[PDB]
DNA sequence: TATCTGACACGTGCCTGGAGACTAGGGAGTAATCCCCTTGGCGGTTAAAACGCGGGGGACAGCGCGTACGTGCGTTTAAGCGGTGCTAGAGCTGTCTACGACCAATTGAGCGGCCTCGGCACCGGG
DNA sequence: CCCGGTGCCGAGGCCGCTCAATTGGTCGTAGACAGCTCTAGCACCGCTTAAACGCACGTACGCGCTGTCCCCCGCGTTTTAACCGCCAAGGGGATTACTCCCTAGTCTCCAGGCACGTGTCAGATA
């Protein structure tokens, strides 16, 4: 029992991809890089809120660590990705 | 108001003594706009993470705090604005 | 679950784990999870999506750390992120 | 090193292409101009180096060049 | 003694140190000891860059450290100075 | 009521200087210099127990920290000086 | 040694790195240079294998060294 | 245009074996950490050799001399 | 030579945060088992390292020139400083309410073992 | 420098078990919001003067040009040790079960450290 990110890459990559497959190497070290990502944003967004005496990490303590650690055009889609989402997830 | 221009106010003496204190002895002419193009590139990167953090505050006033900030995400830790 | 919720393929209820179990605040709001599933989601498409391109310029049908890192530093934003980064396998 | 009026309108000029909206602390400013004045010494100690390399005496837009791309 | 910082014979607040290490999101269980050690290591260091200061103060016949005095006992250093090596003293030349 | 280490720091500047003061601005430099090492030894320590699957924060965690965040003989003497006081604190 | 680090090998890193030509006092700073990152890196990989009261060096250990040095490395874990 | 490992196994694993046996005398290393320990130096060694060539064509010559290796070595830190 | 003038430096009030004392509950310590992964040693082949020679390509020095940099000096601009003055705006505080933690029951996503075939390295004739 | 024949091991899919995620619900407390007061950032004025600018002039040196030579790359031949494959042995990592003592939590108490106010040592003033 090991948790990792190998089959939501997969799910992505199919979906991307429907043909092209991902060598094992490939997929450790997309593993690496969610895990990285994901480790760096909640980070940002934890010092986002202690730095304003919050208690509690918000969509928009994400939303500013988004925009705070990948560049320009990188930020904005994912700030728009992870709108749609919340709105998503939200309206039901 | 807007302003314009001011980038040209690192006159071509402050960019001489930044150099003297850097220990540079002899300085081309075409050293100065250099130097203010990459100033203006870092100020431009520090202004913006500091803005950012600014933002989500929900403030209107940069502080010393979010500067120090800024610097601090890049990389470069300053000491004497607690 | 609540990545169909959201219409993600990235898990929500693991990130929400990892966000509360990581001690990174007292609490976790609701859509931080989502939030971040969706940005991580977005990032590895990217990748996946480019990598895949560099595959199908190569007449591969596999993507391997070799693509990986032709698709990373082929792209200014994407290589800012992923600089001070290096990848077994990646090559020059 | 630098003066502090040019050196804080350069920065309300740079901080009104963020937002419109802004007003800066002293502290801010000065915390700014101080960080600048560090970068660009740091920036010339590592020029004369690369000129010094070179076999020159003078620093070339070149030397800055060199200096700023090895940094990273 | 009453005082944790006392009965470890330091300067620096161990019931300080204890509360910011219990409300900084660094784990959700703190040791008893370990406010104690942090205390200790941080004195050190404090004690040692202010022995360094006073001690180049008193080289140029000052009374007061002033940043300056603070960042020639910091670069004159090795081991000091690698431990700071990206950190701007303001003021400090 | 704003707190700071400006009495301890004060404490310690006269043990090792009886007869010497120390500028405002100094003061803060050194109140700085004391938050950003607590922060760098906490961050390491919170880090090493999470990799070891621990719960809790103990003297060896932190005395871990000191020995990879300092240089060698700095991180020697800290170390004494540390298992000197937690000693003296367990004696009694 | 360090002297197993053959000039054939530094010529192969030297050539992927794009230098075109090589002289003959490059190769000591090379071994030097390695043998500094190298001590480094297995000093602070060493101190995290002691602290988890293991005896075997781990992938993971070296990754976390690297990346407190800020080199970052996937493929590992 | 390749991208294996240039730097050969058994000379590399001896290296990092030697250079462990200052710090701590009695460890295993696993065999995925000698892999990343060699990883991890090759990348170096290639950036370092980056560097040094343009300092080289900096300088007006063709050829890489330590002096190279030094100021590279010094700007980055 | 009186005096007066700020940044250090010390004298009170207090309130809030740190300490003394005790529970209760689980994180962690430790004995015991299993086996996976490390270590070491040996043999073949053959690819790579090592040595050795020749030249020409590039490094290094000297010289010569003309260009652009430092220094000086008089002028011109605007920063710095005091003073006023205001108003956005950060911080403190008083409520109350909605959102997150916990816990109980249930289940289905995901992980491990396993199995069959396709994507990619080889080749020797095309 | 392409092409069909052979070929192989990991990639993709399947199946069953399990524990982590979802569902419904209550408790509690963090923060969103409205209000208010005091600060400090920003705009404008008058005056002083220090820094910045504009030209002139010598000259320090950066760039090119040629020459000298040395030592690095190509190449060929010899040596060696890296690597694949096997085998034998063990030891230390990973897991499981039993216990205990160490820390979160609570309550009461009190002292210590933070503010405000005033005294005081280098230094220039009337």
């Amino acid at each position: 029992r090991k948790e990792s990110y190998s089959i939501y890459v997969y799910k992505v990559l199919k979906q991307v991809h429907p043909d092209t497959g991902i060598s094992s190497k490939a997929m450790g070290i997309m593993n690496s890089f969610v895990n990285d990502i994901f480790e760096r944003i909640a980070s940002e967004a934890s010092r986002l809120a202690h730095y304003n005496k919050r208690s509690t990490i918000t969509s928009r303590e994400v939303q500013t660590a988004v925009r705070l650690l990948l560049p320009g055009e990188l930020a904005k889609h994912a700030v728009s990705e992870g709108t749609k989402a919340v709105t998503k997830y939200t309206s039901s | 108001k807007v302003l314009r221009d001011n980038i040209q106010g690192i006159t071509k003496p402050a960019i001489r003594r930044l150099a003297r204190r850097g220990g540079v002895k002899r300085i081309s002419g075409l050293i100065y706009e250099e130097t203010r193009g990459v100033l203006k590139v870092f100020l431009e990167n520090v202004i913006r993470d500091a803005v950012t953090y600014t933002e989500h505050a929900k403030r209107k006033t940069v502080t010393a705090m979010d500067v120090v900030y800024a610097l601090k995400r890049q990389g470069r830790t300053l000491y004497g604005f607690g | 679950t609540r990545s169909s919720r959201a219409g993600l393929q990235f898990p929500v209820g693991r990130v929400h784990r990892l966000l509360r179990k990581g001690n990174y605040s007292e609490r976790v709001g609701a859509g931080a999870p989502v939030y971040l599933a969706a940005v991580l989601e977005y990032l590895t498409a990217e990748i996946l999506e480019l990598a895949g391109n560099a595959a199908r310029d190569n007449k591969k049908t596999r993507i391997i750390p070799r693509h990986l890192q032709l698709a990373i530093r082929n792209d200014e934003e994407l290589n800012k992120l992923l600089g001070r980064v290096t990848i077994a396998q990646g090559g020059v | 090193l630098i003066r502090k009026l040019p050196f804080q309108r350069l920065v309300l000029e740079i901080a009104q292409d963020f937002k419109t909206d802004l007003c800066f602390q002293s502290a801010a400013i000065g915390a700014l101009q101080e960080a600048s004045e560090a970068y660009l010494v740091g920036l010339f100690e590592d020029t004369n180096l690369c000129a010094i390399h070179a076999k020159r005496v003078t620093i070339m837009p070149k030397d800055t060049q060199l200096a700023g791309y090895i940094c990273r």
